[PDB]
């Protein structure tokens, strides 16, 4: 069974960031894309009223596998491909950003 | 040291039950009707659950000594010394055995037949955590051989896997002549100064 | 024995000696009569289903092997286990729950910074029983038992708001090897060996002369032989220990082909036994000689 | 048509001592542990062991008793002028002698005659930093004379063709390896240690008798530093359901909550620690309590410490003194400081995300062993051990006198500061005044240990034992010389034990350690001799390669895939965790990555790789794909079966490996490999000994001791030799009986007995059991005679 | 935030199809190594279950297929970056995996056993 | 002692005319009694004394 | 060390057939056993004590602490 | 997230108390202020099994498929010398090998009798 | 029974026991005039 590809991308545009079992989030805030230029590092960051998002690509993962994502249609049998950067992402909360003196007693 | 041609081919046609022995007793613990064959997936995973237990293993080991010493028992009263091509008085080796000037009729028969079950610490030859005796036997193996039976001879020489099984049970003795806490020194100190 | 006399031996038996009236099977159901059964022996499965409503809810499912199959196993009955769960089991249970409670709130977490040691639906009758058990116990709410069949016994275990979260699986497997269904005194297993020099007799794992004596039914009392010297002399006099010494002595050189001659033997336990009591060959046996002189150059 | 011996030969090089390349390259494969192992120590990548050492041991810190006077609350909290003193290289110098002028070149021969050291000039460059380096001070600095190990990086022989080892008093086949102390000639034992970067499940009762609610189970992995100083962590089970970390600095031990060492390397929440140990086995209720005990018990003892920075505050202020990290030195600072020197130091500095997923591991194989999933990995059999050698053991003390000497000049400016105060740190004259007033004779502390074998050390190192490291090469005769320096020994605290599982021989040290030689008594199974084709690891290479073709095979990434437990295999390269992939493709990976070693195509993968495979099997060993190519290994060449070619493998992957011995014994579809030849599995010793297998095993061990104690040949330089005492055997003869073996190691240029005329006879009367006959007219003739 | 240096933010973003009607929509994940080359292919042979086989000049892989956490951000516009796929959180309907396959030779048994 | 762990002390050393003497007319340098090879089974000894007779010819 | 003066079994002296054997071995291109026979070495005893000499002696002298390099 | 008997925080991941310690009608996470429950969390149960290896017993041992217990009399001596019996007279004669003492000293033999069962033991 | 100084002296109890005691070193057991040691050879014509 040969499946055809219809078209490729090697322009940024869709990226995948994993996070953890049981991520909702509110729906409605923004992730900024960020990119470094023989293989490219992407970093992720988004903000909330309560929360902060950043996501960062693994050194040792980029340049040894490259991670695609595609569109099937279930009667024309055609894949539309685009280039997806996997970006391992952590969750900062309000409760960040606390210290005590850096010397005690 | 030598066997007849007559008594040596004895010793090849007793020795060849001994393949079978193996399984049989493997089959026996692991209780399988029909004898199930060596390479059985069942078998296999039933003799597993013998592995990761001191105790079952222990029933395997016993139970395959006493059914492969049973092989070893049948050479040496056929083999010896029906078999031997010097014969006493002239064979000295058998002489000094039987007159008890130096040795036994046992260390005759490792010499002329064979060394036998190679037992460590009351059981067989130890075994990996992979079901291996050795790198050299399959994993989970139901032969004699890969549980330190000895066909092999000192007359004829012991092949590798026999000879580093020998080099465990030989060593073993002397391990335990180093570990050794229990001394009759102060035993009989305390008694001779009370019955002085 | 020689050296230290021990009244605490590290393998003390029994040698009982059985009639010719009494059969192989009999003796085999005597031998399981007296050796000591725990709960653990009779548990197949142990189900607990933690549930937090409202209350720490412990709903504990004890799945024992089939009726018949423990009754011929260890010669215990259903009514055997009922009593021991419902008297000893629950009692033994809420006290070491309670234990890990005070256990929890107490230290908190080791010491950081701070060194430590190096390394190197129920019938009418089943009613008015779970009731009388919940008078008795402070925890439990509910006891219901296989009276019919004798599989299982369920019971569930109320707890508070502030005892949070605990391991009752690990709690209960430790205090199922602990509960002892049936024990006679100082006796741990009685088996049944091949006929010693055609003597029909069963070696005990443990040394109780009095409890033997009801059980003259199956044992010729006259006969009971033991290892322990202390147990012998206690029960049986002096000259009786005597005899235990000479004949425990040559068990220790027969069974290495050594022949020892038995008035050396009799000339070593007379000795033991001078004082009327189990002296040893050592510091202590000594104290009762009469050269200083000879106890000097002991130590 | 015959297996002959060499006359012609062996008279021809016996007058022409070759001035090419020596012969009997065997002979100085025996001590190639021994002088590889020196060599690391300067030379190699990343400038050798102690350079590396010194870049561990960091800054000393000190601060100067003076004001501020700023026109404040700065003046109140101002430390004083900083010192951070340190040593950026560590130079060896090979022997020499000055008479304060001019140098000569001192060698071996010289040593020995003297009856004195064979001493290099140790040198290092000392780094003094003020108020973090505002002005730099570097003075290389003269720290003694360190004993040079003879035919290594630092020997006059290491060049030497056999002409001119001759020409320099020296055999014309010197093997090297030992050092000459006082006149002695003493060797660093080797050593039987852990194998390093693995998580070890063990099952031990010591482990429950130390403190409250402690159970049997635990976790132990041995981490080892690029400088080759090791740092091992364990992991406990409590009762309770707790997870505690042990560690030992200085020579105390330390416990921390788990939940609390994890949350201190990378900023993480409590599910991405459950999805971390906890995989797609969510419904295992074991699992789901035991991890709730922990998550909700860090909650409960530390409800303040709710991120990354307060955790290791909480952590600096605990270790603030034990560590000595101060006075300016943050809580967070001192924090780092204790996760970057304890916690699982093989995967170092910028690299606490692989350190997190590597606890999480050893946490799942921990719950693993309690529950039975796994059974326990075995500490005394050959495959979970590898062999600390001589050389590193010397770098390693080094270190450690190094670190010492730091610590001597910061409590000499101490002394200075809390008394006449002096001058300042910017002052060169200052500088030169403290160092001439510090103990800087590193090369006498080195000799000691040399000398004596006594471990003098601050942290101890991460061995038990104290003493007998060093020992004398004995040369009564060559056999027992050459056994010295392919002799181990498991330790001498597992001497002083009841425990025979230790002495025993395991099927685990098949063609590693030789079944035959081992002495007889005391020393029975605990001083072992290896096999005489078994090599040890020197070094690593092409390890970074490896991940980008692991990958490209099917491994998917450790930190995209989260999910762990033994239902899937788990992809480590030097205890680096990183992928994840199923049981099935695991073998193939395993089976695929030896073909593509063994092939000379293939650049990224070196044949001395250790491709350590594990597959699941009922309550088994714990699985996974641990590969492995650092130093201290044990290796051994094997011929695989697809391509005809040489293998190298290691003890830990040899357990589930198929190897025949003859290759008239290979079964279909079960065997892999092949022997080259069985005598593979023994030792020098071992193999000399004629028809081995038509002896009663205790009677070619004893062979072994006999070889040793012989009279033969000790040398043939010994006209310009000093030693104690040597024993020489005046008419030396070539075994007409012998194994080929015995040329293949030159055996010949040290003659340990004579051909005789020996009749098994009983005729005299005098000769019964222990007692044998020698003729008188033979005695008259110089047969047997001795010096 | 602003960190780290040498990163530029990403502006032109290019369109995705997501529609979710209902004759359904299928979304896939492809694993891929950076030896093969993406733009070269365009055609991929892949069926149902683990069992696949691929040739691309010399090298041989295998496309691993599994049923079953990883959020997938889908651009809404490019001015609104990134954010996350919802139809009522959103998962992949088949993820696949390539791995290459080397092919081991078989023992020459006639030429390795000689008695 | 031999290469086959066989070790004894020198009991005598025996004058070559009280020595047995062989047809060839050679006398042993080293008698080794028979006595010591059935508990000690060193048959490599055995081996060797023929293998040496035989690369001596 | 040097050829031993006569056989340590019978007294047959050896210690003048050394050099004498190696130039059968070397010029002559004979074999071991062949080289033996023609220097009247019949007795297995005398046959080992020239066939097994090591001759150390060579080796030894190669150290010399009376003449310089 | 719930699970079995943990309930986590779908917007950072941390671990939300227990129902019972904290106030009624409304739980909150210690990181963010976050607005929970929504009652239909329900009562959370966990079904925790025995270790099976928790009760070693002999009926546990007579579950295994494989043998866990020799018969009373099913093992015989497989060993047998012909041998004269010091006794009475017999040939069938039982014996066991272990290398004792040191690596010098010779073999130890240990007979045993088939008619009546006496041990024994000498070097030679 | 005395303080600890900065091994101390032995005192005449400790003389009379310093290691198995002077009763059996010195009592019980002693060295002794006409006698001698060797290493025992093989004879049969004693
Ligand atoms: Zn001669
Ligand atoms: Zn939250
Ligand atoms: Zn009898």
């Amino acid at each position: 069974s040969e499946i055809e590809i219809e078209s490729v991308q090697d322009q940024p545009s869709v990226a995948v960031g994993s996070f953890f079992k049981g991520f909702r989030a509110p729906s409605d805030t923004t992730f900024d894309l960020y990119k470094k230029k023989e293989k490219d590092e992407f970093v992720l960051h988004g903000e909330n009223e309560r929360l902060e998002y950043e996501g960062y690509t693994d050194s040792s993962s980029q340049a040894s596998n490259q991670y695609v994502v595609g569109l099937f249609n279930p009667e024309k049998k055609s894949i539309q491909l685009y280039k997806a950067p996997v970006l391992v992402s952590k969750v900062v909360s309000k409760s960040s950003k606390n210290l005590r003196g850096p010397k005690i007693k | 040291l030598r066997l007849t041609a007559e008594g040596n081919k004895w010793r090849t046609d007793i020795l060849k039950t001994s393949v079978d022995t193996g399984r049989e007793a493997a089959a026996e613990v692991t209780n399988l009707d029909k004898d199930t064959p060596a390479d059985d997936p069942e078998l296999l995973k039933r003799l597993q659950e013998i592995l990761r237990d001191n105790n079952k293993s222990g029933i395997l080991d016993a139970v395959t000594s006493s059914k492969v010493n049973a092989i070893t028992s049948q050479v040496v009263s056929k083999c010896v010394p029906d078999g031997t091509m010097k014969k006493f008085p002239c064979n000295s080796m058998q002489a000094m055995a039987l007159s008890g000037a130096k040795g036994s009729n046992v260390n005759v028969s490792q010499i002329m037949c064979l060394l036998g079950q190679q037992a460590l610490e009351g059981r067989r030859v130890p075994v990996m955590v992979s079901g291996k005796t050795l790198p050299s036997f399959k994993p989970y193996e139901t032969d004699a051989m890969a549980g330190g039976y000895v066909k092999g001879r000192f007359y004829s020489g012991i092949k590798p896997q026999e000879y580093y099984f020998h080099c465990m049970a030989g060593r073993e003795g002397l391990i335990d002549t180093a570990v050794k806490t229990s001394r009759s020194g102060y035993l009989q100190r305390c008694l001779t100064k009370q019955l002085e | 024995i020689v050296m230290t006399a021990s009244a605490a031996i590290k393998t003390p038996q029994m040698t009982l000696p059985i009639w010719n009236d009494v059969s192989d099977e009999q003796a085999d159901t005597f031998c399981k009569s007296i050796s000591k059964v725990l709960l653990s022996e009779v548990i197949d499965k142990v189900i607990v289903t933690e549930t937090t409503g409202t209350a720490r809810s412990y709903v504990i499912h004890m799945r024992f092997f089939d009726n018949n199959e423990y009754s011929e196993e260890y010669d215990v009955s259903k009514e055997e286990l009922q009593n021991v769960i419902s008297n000893q089991f629950i009692h033994l249970l809420e006290a070491a729950i309670v234990k890990e409670i005070k256990k929890q709130k107490r230290t908190t977490g080791p010491d950081i910074g701070v060194a430590v040691p190096r390394l190197q639906n129920m019938n009418k009758v089943q009613r008015d029983r779970q009731s009388a058990i919940i008078s008795h116990h402070r925890f439990i709410t509910k006891y219901n038992f296989d009276d019919e069949s004798g599989k299982w016994c369920e019971f569930k275990l109320e707890l508070a708001a502030d005892t949070e979260k605990l391991l009752m699986v690990n709690i209960v497997e430790e205090i199922c090897r602990k509960s002892i269904i049936r024990q006679i005194p100082h006796i741990d297993r009685c088996v049944h060996p091949e006929p010693e020099n055609g003597k029909r007799v069963l070696v005990t794992e443990g040394v109780n002369f009095q409890a033997m004596w009801d059980q003259e039914a199956f044992i010729d009392v006259d006969g009971i032989t033991s290892n322990d010297v202390a147990a012998v002399l206690k029960t049986y006099g002096v000259e009786a220990a005597r005899n235990t010494i000479v004949n425990e002595i040559n068990n220790v050189f027969s069974r290495y082909a050594i022949s020892v001659s038995f008035r050396h033997l009799d000339l070593i336990a007379d000795m033991m036994t001078r004082q009327g009591t189990y002296l040893a060959f050592n510091r202590q046996g000594m104290e009762t000689s009469t050269s200083s002189f000879m106890k000097m150059s002991y130590e | 048509r015959t297996a002959d011996f060499r006359t012609l030969e062996r008279e021809s090089r016996f007058i022409n001592p070759p001035k090419d390349k020596s012969a009997f390259p065997l002979l100085q494969e025996a001590v190639q542990p021994h002088i590889g192992s020196f060599n690391a120590l300067t030379e190699g990548p990343d400038g050798g062991l102690l350079n590396l050492g010194v870049k561990d041991i960091g800054e000393k810190v000190i601060f100067d008793g003076k004001p501020l006077n700023s026109e404040e609350i700065s003046n109140s909290g101002y430390l004083g002028n900083k010192l951070s003193v340190s040593v950026e290289q560590v130079s060896i110098a090979k022997p020499m002698s000055n008479d304060s002028a001019v140098e000569r070149k001192v060698y071996p021969s010289e040593s020995r005659q003297r009856l004195t050291s064979y001493r290099g000039k140790l040198l290092l460059k000392l780094k003094w930093s003020v108020n973090n380096g505002e002005e730099n001070l570097f003075e290389v600095r003269d720290c003694g004379g360190l004993p040079v190990m003879l035919q290594s990086n630092r020997c006059h022989l290491n060049k030497m063709s056999p002409y001119e080892l001759v020409q320099h008093k020296e055999e014309s086949d010197e093997i090297g390896g030992y050092f000459i102390v006082n006149g002695i000639e003493k060797l660093i034992r080797m050593l039987i240690v852990q194998r390093r970067n693995h998580p070890m499940a063990i099952i031990r009762p010591s482990f429950a008798n130390r403190g409250a609610s402690y159970s049997h189970y635990g976790i132990q992995i041995r981490s080892v530093r690029p400088d080759q100083t090791s740092q091992t962590n364990v992991l406990h089970y409590l009762n309770d359901g707790q997870v505690t970390f042990r560690f030992s600095w200085r020579k105390n031990e330390y416990l921390v909550p788990v939940v609390m060492i994890l949350k201190a390397l990378c900023h993480t929440s409590d599910r991405e620690i459950f999805d971390g140990i906890i995989g797609n086995d969510v419904k295992d209720s074991f699992l789901t309590d035991r991890l709730e005990l922990l998550l909700r018990g860090f909650k409960k003892r530390y409800p303040h410490l709710q991120n990354r920075t307060q955790v290791l505050q909480y952590l600096g202020d605990k270790f603030r003194v034990v560590f000595q990290a101060s006075p300016d030195q943050s809580d967070l600072e001192v924090g780092q400081e204790v996760l970057d020197r304890i916690v699982l130091v093989h995967l170092g500095k910028d690299g606490s995300q692989d350190k997190f997923r590597m606890l999480l591991f050893m946490i799942r194989k921990l719950y693993s062993l309690v529950a039975g999933e796994c059974s326990p990995d075995n500490p005394d059999a050959t495959q979970h051990q590898e062999v600390l050698l001589g050389g590193f053991l010397y770098g390693m003390i080094l270190k450690e006198k190094i670190d010492e000497y730091l610590q001597n000049i910061i409590a000499q400016v101490r002394m200075d500061i809390n008394r006449g105060m002096a001058i300042n740190f910017k002052d060169k004259r200052y500088m030169s005044r403290v160092l001439m007033r510090v103990n800087e004779n590193i090369g006498s502390k080195m000799q000691y240990f040399l000398s004596t074998g006594n471990l003098v050390s601050q942290s101890g190192l991460d061995l038990q034992q104290v003493s007998g490291y060093t020992v004398v090469a004995e040369k009564i005769n060559f056999y027992r010389f050459i056994s010295h320096f392919r002799m181990v020994h498991r330790g001498s605290f597992f001497a002083q034990l009841k425990t025979t599982t230790v002495r025993k021989l395991l099927p685990e040290s098949w063609g590693f350690l030789c079944p035959v030689h081992t002495p007889d008594g005391s020393p029975c199974g605990l001083l072992n001799h290896f096999a005489h084709k078994c090599r040890i690891s020197t070094q690593q290479s092409d390890v970074s390669r490896i991940p980008s073709i692991l990958y490209s095979l099917g491994v998917a990434p450790a930190s995209h895939t989260f999910a762990a437990g033994p239902s899937l295999c788990c992809v480590q390269i030097d205890g680096k965790i990183i992928g994840w992939v199923s049981h099935e493709q695991g073998k193939i990976i395993a089976d695929t990555l030896r073909y593509w070693k063994v092939e000379g195509k293939t650049p990224g993968l070196p044949i001395d790789l250790e491709i350590g495979y594990v597959p699941p099997s009922t309550r088994g060993q714990y699985p996974g794909l641990y590969l492995f190519g650092g130093h201290s290994r044990m290796l051994r060449p094997v011929r695989y079966l697809p391509l005809d070619k040489e293998d190298i493998v290691g003890p830990f992957e040899q357990v589930y490996m198929n190897i025949a011995v003859t290759p008239q014994e290979i079964q279909n579809n079960v065997h892999t490999h092949v022997e080259f030849t069985p005598t593979n599995i023994l030792s020098i010793l071992a193999n000399l000994t004629p028809f081995s297998d038509f002896n009663q095993s205790p009677r070619n061990m004893y062979q072994c001791q006999m070889g040793k104690q012989t009279m033969g040949t000790p040398g043939v330089a010994l006209c310009h030799r000093s030693d104690n005492k040597l024993y020489r055997l005046q008419t030396g003869q070539t075994p007409i009986v012998k194994a080929n073996l015995y040329d293949d190691y030159g055996m010949d240029n040290f003659p340990n007995g004579f051909n005789a005329v020996v009749a098994v006879i009983s005729y005299t009367g005098y000769d019964m059991d222990d007692a044998m006959i020698i003729n008188k007219s033979a005695d008259e003739r110089g047969f047997g005679y001795g010096t | 935030f602003s960190i780290p240096d040498g990163f530029k933010k990403c502006k032109h973003l290019k369109n995705f199809p997501l529609n979710g009607d209902n004759k359904q929509q299928q979304v896939w994940l492809i694993k891929f190594p950076s030896n093969v080359d993406i733009s070269k292919l365009k055609s991929l042979p892949v069926d149902f279950e683990s069992s696949t086989t691929m040739t691309i000049d010399k090298h041989d892989y295998k496309i691993m297929d599994d049923t079953d956490n990883m959020t997938l951000l889908v651009p809404s516009e490019s001015k609104e970056s990134l954010k996350i796929a919802s139809t009522a959180p959103l998962q992949f309907d088949k993820v696949f995996s390539v791995s290459e396959t080397a092919k081991i030779p078989a023992i020459d048994y006639s030429k390795v056993r000689v008695p | 002692s031999s290469r086959h762990g066989q070790k004894g002390v020198c009991s005598r050393k025996w004058p070559t005319i009280d020595m047995p003497f062989s047809e060839t007319g050679i006398q042993p340098d080293i008698i080794i009694n028979p006595h010591a090879f059935p508990s000690r089974m060193t048959i490599g000894m055995f081996v060797e004394s023929l293998a040496g007779k035989a690369g001596a010819l | 060390m040097i050829v031993p003066v006569r056989c340590f079994s019978c007294g047959k002296v050896v210690g003048d057939k050394w050099e004498s054997y190696l130039n059968l071995l070397q010029e002559d291109e004979l074999d071991e056993g062949t080289a033996l026979s023609r220097l009247g070495l019949k007795r297995y005893c005398c046959r080992r004590m020239i066939l097994t000499h090591v001759d150390l002696i060579e080796k030894f002298l190669r150290y010399n602490p009376l003449e310089k390099r | 997230s719930v699970v079995g008997s943990l309930i986590f925080c779908l917007d950072c991941g941390d671990l939300l108390e227990n129902p019972n310690a904290v106030l009624g009608s409304n739980v909150e996470c210690s990181q963010c202020k976050a607005i929970y429950p929504k009652s239909q969390f329900s009562n959370l149960k966990v079904v925790t099994t025995t270790a099976d290896d928790a009760f070693p017993s002999s009926l546990r041992a007579k579950k295994s498929v494989v043998k866990t217990s020799l018969k009373k009399n099913e093992l015989k001596d497989g060993a047998t010398i012909k041998e004269k019996c010091p006794q009475c007279g017999n040939e069938e004669m039982n014996y066991h090998t272990l290398q004792l003492r040191s690596a010098d000293e010779g073999a130890t033999v240990f007979y045993t009798c088939t008619s009546c069962g006496y041990k024994f033991r000498t070097n030679n | 029974k005395a303080q600890g100084r900065t091994v101390p002296i032995p005192g005449v109890k400790q003389a009379l026991e310093k290691k198995e005691g002077l009763f059996r070193k010195h009592m019980m057991g002693k060295r002794v005039n006409y006698a001698a040691r060797s290493v025992i050879s093989p004879d049969p014509n004693i």
